[PDB]
C-alpha cells in the first residue's frame, strides 16, 4: 500500500473509541496512544511481551514499551507518518487480545 | 522448566507454531 | 505459511536453549 | 541483598564504566543504551537477559524502541546498587558482546 498514512479524523472517530473503552489514551503533545499494563510477575509480563513481539514481527510494526518487573507501559505510533495509522490500531487490538487471555 | 521458560514455550506455540515443526527445527 | 521458523521464533528457541535447557528436557516438556 | 559500599563500588563499577555503563546523576543506578541490527535481534537479546533475570530474581528497568534497548539497573529493596545489579550487568555484557 506504499507507506502508512496518518489516520483521518473519520478513521480516528471510528477506530479509537473501542481502544479508549479499554484504557488506551492519546498522549499530549504527540499523536500516539498509550496504556499501562500490570501482571502477576515479571514472568507473566515477559510472556505477554513475547507474544506481542511475535505479532509485531508479522506486522512489521513495533511498540515503544517500558518494562519494570510486572508492569509494561506501551506507546504506539507510526514513525513513517509521525502519527497514528492502521498499524497502531491493528497492533493495539492484538495486544488487547493477549492481555485479556491471561487473567 | 522455570516459570518463565514455560511462558516462552507457550507463547512460542500460540504464535501458530505446531509442536511438530518445533521439535523438528529443534535437535 | 512458510513453515520455516521466523527470524524471531528462532531467537526465542535459541535463547531458550542457551538458558541452560537441554533439547531433551525441552522436547519432553513439549509433550 | 545489600547496597554496595564505597569500597565495592570502587572495585566493581570500573569494568562496567569501561564498556559504557554510567551512573545516573541524581539516583543510585547504572544505565546504558544498546543498539542492534533489528527488533528481532533486540528481542532475542532481551529474552536471554530475561531468563538470567529470572535466575537472579533481579530485573532490569528497560525501554525498547525497535532495535534500541535502554537499560537501567538498581535494587529497590536496598535503595541503590547491589551485587545483583553488577551481576546482571556483567551477564548483559556477555550477551551483548555475543551479538
Amino acid at each position: 500500500a506504499g507507506k502508512a498514512h496518518r489516520l483521518s479524523a473519520e478513521e480516528r472517530d471510528q477506530l479509537l473509541p473501542n481502544l479508549r473503552a479499554v484504557g488506551w489514551n492519546e498522549l499530549e503533545g504527540r499523536d500516539a496512544i498509550f496504556k499501562q499494563f500490570h501482571f502477576k510477575d515479571f514472568n507473566r509480563a515477559f510472556g505477554f511481551m513475547t507474544r506481542v513481539a511475535l505479532q509485531a514481527e508479522k506486522l512489521d510494526h513495533h511498540p515503544e514499551w517500558f518494562n519494570v518487573y510486572n508492569k509494561v507501559h506501551i506507546t504506539l505510533s507510526t514513525h513513517e507518518c509521525a502519527g497514528l495509522s492502521e498499524r497502531d490500531i491493528n497492533l493495539a487490538s492484538f495486544i488487547e487480545q493477549v492481555a485479556v487471555s491471561m487473567t | 522448566l522455570s516459570q518463565l521458560q514455560t511462558e516462552l514455550l507457550a507463547a512460542l506455540l500460540e504464535s501458530g507454531l505446531s509442536k511438530e515443526a518445533l521439535i523438528q527445527a529443534l535437535g
